């Protein structure tokens, strides 16, 4: 989303002119911020925000996937496993920072919904076992044995 | 109204505990007057 | 058999698998069927005293104390505190029947609990509750096919609206207006008929308005080709009738216009002061004059408005009302045919609505005023106004006109029709017994006692005008198979007759359609429950 | 197709016309009713004119957005977003179809 | 099997169902109950009730009107809510017959009771009732004489309805006063049918015959502090304006500036304009001014400067009332002195009533709008005659607005009843027998009627059978001394719409209590 | 107390019955001020005589019947057996309040509390021309300490507010005005703030709100004005401490928080028109008066009275004092009874003998 | 015992720094369901236990309107958006909800669905919570 | 319907109810069976010891309140 000062926002309105371009003028400027960064190449999106209407709409026009982590582990184990740098703006993302994954796509396996970074090379930083079962403490007890 | 096929203050212990019990309990009793045994016992209040 | 298990254990120690299971139940098996089966029984034992034209009402009292006194099945059993689980299935069923159709919801409730009585007998004998249950939707698919066969379509022409009528007054004939049945029944038709998409297409019931007026008399009830607000004029001093009044809707208070936005206008000298204070009467000048350059003769807004504002309307003979909500906005708008204004500098003549009489209407010794607005051109919009001796008598009108409504609009929907009386029911039972005949033994008991559970409405039609129900419905049944005429019914009315044709004891086809697929599913869900697990 | 339950409609829904017979369908994200422009604007005047000019403005951009819809050809008008009785009105004006507030499924 | 009697409970805690034997019982009792309790209080020799709220306050109320008696009780018993909510609705559409309507209601209940014991399905009974109360509104519309035409005989009338109707009452000890009091009072209404139009005012102190109707309008409102207090040939302006720190309606405006001078010349500004407002105002050339809002210290002092006597806070109704007595225009705007319309009376003053100041209103230009001054020496007996008034009024006024009257003491009873006893004796079924219970009601009306007065009631009631069926179609109740009489020439008439409707809601309210087999209660929030 | 409208309203009856009785005493209260216990005991004997007269068997009707016909006849005879009387008359109305009096506590002060109420009547009303008597023109004060032969009857105006000025107590020849405006710093009805920018903003406000007052405070010395009445005000306020200083150093009395109910008394007593904006105060609408000084009742008090005006218009006050609060409470009482007998010969000019020979000849 | 708040802040204690205006009417007495100050200071609305809402003004200390209609005791309400006339809801015993308008002095609307003792109307104004929501444009 | 004071178990509840009592009984004694079996030690809640293996009277001192286990105690 467009960041915004820390110390407090106020949009201060004085003529009609300036009430009417205001939104205008901040929609062309997220879809501004995120035509550049469609512009470098990318395809993928992660954010450890939330994700605003407008970026999300610009974002479904320029046909770029979006994954939203909450957790901040997350975020730097994708960071390792894919080779990018978290961006802390908004800014295009230069070639040595932009990550790559050979697949990313979403899939269902058995009930829960999933998103896979997948590579296709037999190395890389993070590697991921997938534990299926039919009870949860079998599936704990087999996490276990994994440990 | 519990079915109840035993009387309620019924209590059942089987196992290895019940021996390591009474072992115990044995152990104690002995250790009780262990120390009023010889010509150098000492005596006791009762 | 209760409780559900007990055992702690053939070791002594604690054997506890269910949370709180020694204060839990659980009915199992056979006798949960009959426990069941003995409640449905009694709501619909309870329910079937008030069917047909000689049925009995029932006063319910909720738990504010507050008294409804009234005969529509869904009606009774919403308000009725049942804490039984396949009485709050009755429940909902009549309430489904209500919504699908709007009449016969105490049909079904009975053809529910002689369905469930029969299977009763059924299941003593060693027969599977799934049997029953196949046999009777068997049964009902037949006894649908009959119906079908046998039904008769009627015309639904505006220019004829004597089968319609006729209708309305069969569905009216069992409630309390039946003192004004023709004229219910009359007005009901008109109210349909006026607001309906004619290509067979839907009834938007909230073009209907119905309100309620304590005081006059029942026979007062009357239908307006427009919409009667429950407001009045303004000012008190402007005229109390206002004839082919060109009028003006607006959603605009009329007041100085406010910014949405957070906004603070900044005073910093006496010139803007002044300037400030000759704003805001030119804006409330401006305002009345453009109203006024319209041609309008009388104003409605939705948000009211200020002093200025009511003493200008009231001296330029701009008759105005305020504080209009906005469903009567609506109405007015379709009635009048014209637009919803949403501020005054788009106001023009062409979004004027017109009406040939606005009135302020007086209630006795009330102080209460209520708006009128009739007379439109080619209004598409309906009020009922009802009037009563008392808000019970109106409440219960109100449930019968809406009844009456529902019937007219499922003749619109579909415009075929079965003879009432239980005629159709006592056909359908011939019909379905003929089928069993033919059927394998194992399903003729289920179909039988499906037969003698659509036996029961004529029975109980016969019991509640006092004739004896068995003899009456055997001579009737006899009389049907002898001579070939399925519209043989009851004499509830001791008109000297048994058929229902001449009587025009008319019912829609679409209603009995769905008590008897509503009636069979409900008892097919009951029947396939076989525990219960209440805490 | 697609099959869901009516929304909570304002007044003046009961004027538009309930079928088309090749409509096109404007799928929105978007409040389509008179409000504060954002939650921390705050509008500064110190002159009736610019009052007034501020008040149009408001409404412009309400009517902006509706034209907008209108102008794309499309008749059926569908919003995740509340849709307000203003432009319940102005759609019904032109013939038009609106329901706000649909669940996002 | 029922629903409550089975094996099986269906109903929560504390619902309960009540069926046929039951049901009818709880009924029955119920509206005889109301019945009884609101009788005694009918005719002439009614007597009066005590109402003790049991509240902290503790209100005490006396009165005789059966609508109050039967609103302020605290009723379990759903058929007495039926019974009381119709007299409520009763006394809504017209002033009087509140017990008439809830004693034929308890009496028709109490003859339906009987046939349902003499196994009689309440169908029959409901249809005979219908038969038999068509017979009788065709009856009483008959015997209807209207005299709306000739201006002597119709003020007749109003004087012998508002006297039949005060008879019942406690103001029927000074009962020709109080007529001509409530005669005059609707009377100057000119036809309008605002009853609020007339304003009665109950000053404690004094005898009841004290009571009068001034010749003007008395207002209990103040006048400023330097006004004058006497005006002659007042020019009034009657407004809705809001005179006091009038602030502009342009909601986020605010004063913001760099100097205490320019608060001062802001504040010195909105003076200004107020003054600008009160010279507007004084434009008209006016003596007196009634503002339904304040009036603030300013503009008193304003008025009071130009000899102007500015009354402040007239609530709505009080404007309302002035504009009708003196004819000006509620004005909220002064840009067009030329285009309002002035009230007129010829003086304005200041009167004392026991030990409070009023202001007198005399020599009004329309008067289409009334004071009623009432004195009393409790406040019950206030209380009770204002109830006693608006009684008078509200029939006084349908009289005005439908001039047809029967005659009352029985005598419209004993017609309605003789009409449905000829239609019974033709009838052939137990609907015969369901007519004639609803006559034996009806007849019971005026049987209860000469009961209250310790009168041989079953002889009363048998002459004026017999008189009725020989063909002497006026007879009725002579109350004075306890015989028959011409109620023609004895002048004891009521109101056609009074009788009317007292007939049709009490049959429609008992057909809608009788079709009731069942009584579901659900558990009780308490 | 002795007043029967006291002792009954005080007492929470609970009967019915006695509810209506005490709404009886209250209504004879209102209508004559005196005979409160007399109507009271005339009811309750005559229901006593209803009692018997129903165990005869006589119907309840025929007995209030009966008993109105005795009323008018009763009426009739009060009336004739009275006498005329003439407000000119002194020693009718001394004898009157003397009687009025005798039943309560102060009788042994009846020498100077029955003077007193007659001058107390005579001084509001015109004797010529007056049909009733407005008793709210005659103020009565309750002040504590001393004894009731301390009562006085102030012929001007008592204020019990205090002087907000420390040293000025005591002006000859006033000229009170009246204010109903704050003398404050500037405030408009709407919604106002100052903005400051520069640090010259901050002294230049100072300075002007001194001016502002200053100019208020010398507009209003303009006019000879010395003893300054300012009514209560809320939301603003009515007196500055910087205004009060500059009032003090003109020499002017300020009385601040005058109740807005006592704004039309004031202006009654010494013809003071109440000034809203202070444009249009001059010096006519002051109120000239003799001596304008604040008194002290040995330690229990202190009172401000106003004695001798150029128009005493209609108006009188009443100091009621006493060793303890129920006294004073009862002596109140008792002078309103006074007043109210006066109220009643003004009303109806007619006398009647009194000690139950009206009741003896009534039932003979 | 019971009450241990007999010294509550009745004394307000300060040195006199334009505070100390705080009025209170309290002339009514009775039981004061709610104070709320109008956002333009100069009106006060009060509820008392007969079901009639009371609007005082500050400065005059009049009762100005006396709002009745309501069928139990008002146990409840709140005031309009910013003024816009006031007006204001008012929740009571009787499971009704309805706003009033001293324009008029009238129940302008009313709703029926639901005591109502939370109520709190939305920033736009277009709505309210009745703890529900209520919508003012649709009734 | 049956309207009896009292409980009432039928079918396979009580057949299961029935046949877990009997196998908690000889569970009690199963395992004082054979030449590796062993005693017991019984406390009678006043302080009397009974060590035994004999079965009767195992099952003579136990107190039982299910009909059936009593049908195994009398065997
Ligand atoms: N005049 C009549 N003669 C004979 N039967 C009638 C007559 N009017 C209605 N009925 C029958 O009474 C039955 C009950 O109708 P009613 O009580 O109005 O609604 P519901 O079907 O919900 O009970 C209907 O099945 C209808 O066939
Ligand atoms: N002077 C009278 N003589 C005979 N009957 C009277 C007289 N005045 C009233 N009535 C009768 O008394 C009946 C009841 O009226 P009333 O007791 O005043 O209260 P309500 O009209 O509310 O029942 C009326 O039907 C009327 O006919
Ligand atoms: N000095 C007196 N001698 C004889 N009778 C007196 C005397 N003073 C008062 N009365 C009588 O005492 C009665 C009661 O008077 P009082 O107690 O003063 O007031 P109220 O009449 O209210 O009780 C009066 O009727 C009066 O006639
Ligand atoms: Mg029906
Ligand atoms: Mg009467
Ligand atoms: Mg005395």
């Amino acid at each position: 989303d467009g960041m915004i000062t820390e110390t407090k926002g106020t949009v201060l309105i004085k003529t009609a002119e300036e009430l009417m371009n205001f939104s205008k003028g901040e929609e062309n400027l997220m879809d501004a911020q995120v035509k550049a960064i469609a512009d470098t190449g990318a395809n993928v999106v992660v954010t450890g925000g939330k994700v605003a209407d407008m970026a999300l709409h610009y974002a479904n026009k320029y046909n770029i996937m979006l994954v939203r982590l909450n957790s901040k582990w997350d975020l730097r184990r994708l960071c390792k496993t894919v080779g990018a740098t978290a961006l802390p703006r908004l800014t295009p993302p230069v070639l040595e920072e932009m990550g790559h994954c050979d697949s990313v796509y979403l899939s269902e396996v058995g009930d829960t919904q999933v998103v896979v970074f997948k590579h296709e090379k037999e190395d890389g930083a993070i590697s991921t076992i997938v534990l299926r079962g039919s009870t949860d403490n079998l599936m704990d007890d087999i996490e276990r044995a994994v440990d | 109204r519990p079915v109840l096929v035993l009387s309620q203050n019924t209590k059942r212990e089987s196992g290895r505990k019940v021996q390591s019990g009474n072992i115990n309990a044995a152990k104690t009793i002995a250790d009780i007057i262990r120390t009023c045994l010889g010509p150098k016992s000492m005596m006791k209040m009762l | 058999a209760s409780m559900g298990t007990l055992a702690f254990d053939e070791y002594g120690r604690p054997f506890l698998i269910i949370k709180d299971q020694d204060r839990k139940s659980r009915l199992m098996g056979l006798e949960a069927l009959k426990s069941h089966i003995m409640a449905a029984k009694a709501v619909a034992n309870t329910m079937r005293t008030s069917l047909g034209p000689n049925g009995l009402d029932k006063m319910m009292v909720d738990k504010d104390g507050d008294v409804t006194v009234t005969n529509d099945g869904a009606t009774i059993l919403s308000m009725m505190d049942v804490d039984h689980q396949i009485a709050k299935l009755m429940v909902e069923l009549s309430k489904s029947q209500d919504d699908e159709i709007g009449d016969g919801t105490t049909g079904v409730v009975v053809l529910a609990g002689a369905l469930l009585e029969e299977a009763e007998q059924l299941l003593d004998r060693g027969i599977h509750p799934i049997r029953i249950a196949d046999g009777y939707e068997q049964a009902a698919r037949v006894a649908i096919e009959h119906l079908d066969k046998i039904s008769d379509s009627v015309l639904v022409d505006i220019k004829d609206t004597e089968p319609l009528i006729q209708t309305a007054k069969t569905t009216l004939g069992s409630k309390v207006v039946n003192s004004c049945h023709r004229q219910m029944a009359e007005i009901a038709v008109n109210a349909v008929l006026t607001v309906a998409d004619m290509e067979r297409r839907d009834v938007d019931f909230e073009l209907i308005k119905v309100e309620g007026k304590v005081g006059g008399r029942l026979e007062d009830t009357k239908l307006i080709k427009g919409v009667i607000v429950d407001k009045d004029f303004s000012h008190p001093q402007m005229p109390k009738k206002v004839e082919d009044a060109k009028i003006a809707i607006l959603t605009c208070p009329f007041e100085p216009p406010k910014p949405k936005t957070k906004h603070k206008l900044d005073v910093t000298s006496v010139e803007d002061y002044k300037a400030l204070q000759k704003y805001e009467k030119e804006k409330f000048e401006e305002m009345i004059q453009q109203i006024k350059e319209t041609g309008a003769n009388l104003a409605i807004c939705q948000w009211g408005f200020d002093d200025e504002a009511n003493h200008l309307l009231l001296q330029n003979n701009l008759p105005a009302v305020r504080w209009v909500g906005g469903p009567e906005i609506e109405l007015i708008a379709i009635a009048t045919g014209g637009r919803i204004v949403p501020r005054f500098s788009e106001l023009t003549a062409e979004k004027l609505g017109f009406a040939g009489l606005v009135q302020e209407i007086s209630f006795g010794t009330t102080k209460d005023k209520m708006l009128v607005i009739e007379q439109c051109k080619n209004s598409r919009a309906v009020t009922i106004f009802i009037r009563g001796g008392n808000k019970m008598i109106i409440e219960e009108a109100k449930r019968s006109l809406h009844d009456a409504l529902c019937v007219i609009r499922n003749l619109i929907r579909d415009n075929r029709v079965v003879y009432g009386g239980g005629a159709a029911e006592i056909s359908c039972a011939l019909a379905v017994s003929q089928e069993a005949d033919k059927c394998p033994t194992l399903e003729q008991y289920a179909m039988r006692a499906f037969a003698d559970a659509l036996e029961v409405i004529p029975m109980a039609l016969s019991e509640n005008s006092g004739m004896n129900p068995i003899q009456t419905m055997t001579e009737v049944r006899a009389r049907q198979v002898k001579e070939m005429n399925p519209a043989l019914g009851i004499d509830c009315l001791h008109k000297g007759t048994n058929d229902m044709k001449q009587q025009h004891v008319i019912e829609t086809l679409i209603g009995k359609k769905q008590q008897i697929s509503l009636a069979t599913q409900m008892v097919r869900m009951i029947l396939k429950i076989d525990d219960i697990r209440k805490p | 197709g697609v099959a869901f339950k009516k929304t909570f409609s304002y007044a003046g829904f009961e004027m538009q016309p309930k079928k088309y017979h090749n409509p096109k369908i404007a799928l929105l994200n978007v409040e389509l009713e008179l409000k504060a422009e954002k939650d921390n604007a705050e509008i500064r005047v110190h002159t009736v004119e610019d009052y007034q000019a501020i008040v149009d403005a408001e409404w412009n951009i309400l009517y902006d957005k509706l034209e907008k819809i209108h102008h794309s050809g499309a008749k059926v008008v569908l919003s995740k977003l509340p849709i307000g009785d203003v432009a319940t009105q102005y759609f019904a004006d032109r013939d038009m179809f609106c329901a706000g507030r649909v669940p996002e499924e | 099997a029922s629903l409550s009697l089975a094996p099986v409970n269906i109903f929560k805690a504390g619902a309960d169902e009540e069926r046929a034997e039951t049901a009818r019982l709880t009924s029955f009792i119920g509206a005889i109950a109301i019945g009884d309790l609101v009788k005694s209080t009918l005719g002439p020799k009614g007597m009066d009730k005590i109402l003790l709220s049991s509240g902290r306050d503790a209100s005490l109320m006396v009165t005789n009107d059966g609508a109050t008696i039967l609103k302020n009780i605290g009723v379990d018993n759903p058929a007495a809510k039926v019974l009381v909510d119709m007299s409520r609705v009763q006394d809504d559409e017209v002033g009087d017959g509140t017990t008439s309507v809830t004693v034929l209601a308890a009496e028709l209940l109490r003859e339906a009771e009987s046939l349902i014991a003499k196994k009689i399905h309440p169908q029959t009974i409901i249809a005979g009732w219908r038969e038999a109360t068509k017979a009788a509104r065709e009856a009483l519309l008959s015997s209807a004489v209207d005299h709306g035409s000739d201006e002597v005989k119709f003020r007749q009338d109003l004087m012998n309805i508002a006297g039949t109707t005060l008879s019942s009452k406690l103001l029927t000890h000074h009962k020709d006063h109080f007529t001509k009091l409530a005669v005059e009072a609707v009377l100057r209404l000119k036809g309008s049918g605002n009853l609020e139009a007339i304003h009665i005012i109950k000053k404690l102190g004094g005898s009841l015959a004290d009571s009068y109707l001034d010749e003007g309008f008395l207002l209990d409102k103040k006048i400023g502090v330097n006004q004058p207090k006497r005006i002659e040939n007042a020019k009034i302006l009657i407004a809705n304006t809001g005179m006091d720190t009038d602030k502009i309606k342009i909601f986020g405006s605010r004063v913001r500036v760099d100097s205490t001078a320019k608060v001062a010349e802001i504040e010195h500004a909105e003076k200004e304009k107020m003054k600008e407002k009160v010279e507007r105002i004084l434009k008209h050339g006016i003596n007196c001014f009634i503002n339904r809002q304040l009036i603030y210290n300013y503009p008193e002092q304003l008025f009071g400067a130009a000899g102007v006597m500015a009354i402040e806070h007239a609530d709505f109704a009080g404007v309302e009332r002035l504009a009708l007595v003196t004819g000006g225009e509620i004005a909220s705007t002064f840009d067009h002195p030329e285009l309002v319309k002035l009230g007129s009376c010829k003086l304005i003053e200041e009167v004392m009533i026991g030990e409070d100041k009023l202001i007198h209103f005399s020599g009004v230009a329309l008067g289409e709008a009334c004071t009623i001054v009432l004195r009393g020496a409790t406040q019950q007996i206030l209380d009770e005659a204002e109830r006693s008034l608006h009684d008078a009024l509200c029939v006084l006024a349908q009289t005005v607005k439908d001039s047809r009257t029967v005659y009352g003491g029985g005598c419209s009873e004993m017609l309605m009843a003789h009409a449905v006893t000829q239609l019974a004796n033709r009838t052939p079924g137990k609907e015969a027998v369901a007519m004639e219970s609803y006559a034996k009601a009806l007849r019971m009306l005026p049987t209860i009627i000469a009961d209250n007065a310790g009168y041989d009631s079953a002889d009363l009631v048998a002459q004026l059978r017999a008189a009725h069926s020989e063909g002497n179609t006026t007879a009725g109740l002579d109350m004075r001394e306890g015989t028959i009489g011409d109620m023609a020439i004895l002048g004891i008439t009521e109101s056609f719409q009074v009788k009317r409707q007292v007939l049709l809601s009490a049959a429609e309210a008992a057909e809608v209590i009788l079709r009731v087999d069942n009584i579901i209660k659900a558990a009780p929030r308490k | 107390t002795n007043d029967g409208a006291t002792i009954l309203k005080q007492m929470q009856v609970l009967h019915p019955a006695a509810r209506m009785l005490v709404e009886l005493s209250k209504a004879q209260d209102i209508e004559a001020g005196d005979g409160t216990t007399s109507v009271v005991i005339i009811a309750g004997s005559l229901l006593d005589s209803c009692t018997k007269l129903l165990q005869k068997g006589i119907h309840p009707t025929i007995i209030s019947e009966s008993f109105q016909k005795a009323l008018e006849k009763g009426i009739e005879i009060l009336t004739d057996m009275s006498r005329p009387v003439e407000l000119s008359d002194r020693e009718t109305l001394l004898n009157s309040a003397t009687t009025s009096l005798n039943s309560k506590v102060v009788s042994q002060y009846s020498s100077l509390l029955s003077p007193m109420s007659v001058n107390a009547v005579m001084k509001v009303i015109d004797p010529a021309t007056a049909t009733s008597v407005d008793l709210r023109d005659i103020k009565i004060v309750k002040k504590l300490g001393g004894t009731i032969d301390d009562c006085e009857l102030v012929e001007g105006l008592v204020l019990t507010q205090k002087v907000s000025n420390s040293g000025i107590t005591r002006v000859e020849k006033a000229k009170i005005g009246l204010i109903q405006f704050c003398l404050s710093a500037p405030k408009t009805d709407m919604d106002n703030q100052i903005v400051v920018s520069d640090y010259a903003q901050m002294d230049r406000v100072l300075r002007e709100e001194r001016a502002y007052i200053l100019n208020l405070v010398k507009q209003i010395k303009k006019t000879g004005c010395n003893v300054l009445l300012i009514q209560k005000s809320i939301l603003r306020d009515a007196l500055s401490d910087l205004a009060l200083h500059f009032l003090n150093k003109m020499k002017i009395m300020v009385i601040k928080d005058i109740e807005r109910e006592d704004i039309e008394f004031i202006c009654k007593t010494i013809g003071t028109k109440p000034v809203a904006h202070i444009d249009q105060f001059t010096a006519d609408m002051l109120g000239s008066a003799e001596l304008a000084e604040e008194v002290n009742l040995n330690g229990s008090g202190k009172l401000l009275k106003i004695t001798g005006c150029a128009s005493p218009g209609k108006t009188v006050t009443i100091v009621v004092r006493g060793s303890n609060k129920l006294v004073i409470e009862e002596a109140e009482r008792s002078i309103h009874d006074a007043l109210c007998v006066i109220r009643c010969l003004v009303k109806k000019r007619a006398l009647i003998a009194g000690g139950g020979a009206p009741e003896i000849e009534l039932a003979l | 015992l019971d009450n241990k708040c007999s010294v509550y802040p009745l004394t307000f204690d300060k040195n006199e720094n334009m505070a100390a205006k705080k009025k209170s009417v309290a002339m009514h007495t009775n039981y004061l369901s709610a104070c709320s100050f109008t956002n333009s200071d100069m009106q006060i609305l009060t509820a008392s236990g007969d079901g009639t809402c009371a609007l005082w003004d500050v400065e005059s200390g009049q009762l100005l309107q006396s709002f009745h209609g309501h069928g139990a005791d008002v146990l409840c309400l709140d005031l309009a958006p910013s003024e816009t006339g006031n007006t204001f809801v008012s929740g009571g015993c009787d499971k009704k909800a309805m706003v009033w308008d001293m324009r008029s002095g009238q129940c302008v609307q009313a709703f029926e669905t639901h005591d109502i003792n939370s109520v709190r109307y939305y920033p736009s104004g277009d709505a309210f919570a009745s703890g529900r929501l209520y919508d003012l444009r649709a009734d | 319907p049956l309207s009896v004071f009292g409980d009432r178990s039928t079918g396979e509840t009580i057949r299961s109810q029935n046949v877990m009592a009997a196998a908690s009984i000889a569970n009690i004694v199963k395992s004082s069976l054979g030449p590796v079996g062993l005693d017991k030690m019984l406390v009678d809640d006043i302080g009397d010891v009974t060590i035994t293996n004999d079965g009767a009277t195992i099952l003579k001192l136990l107190e039982v309140e299910h009909p059936a286990a009593k049908v195994l105690c009398e065997l």
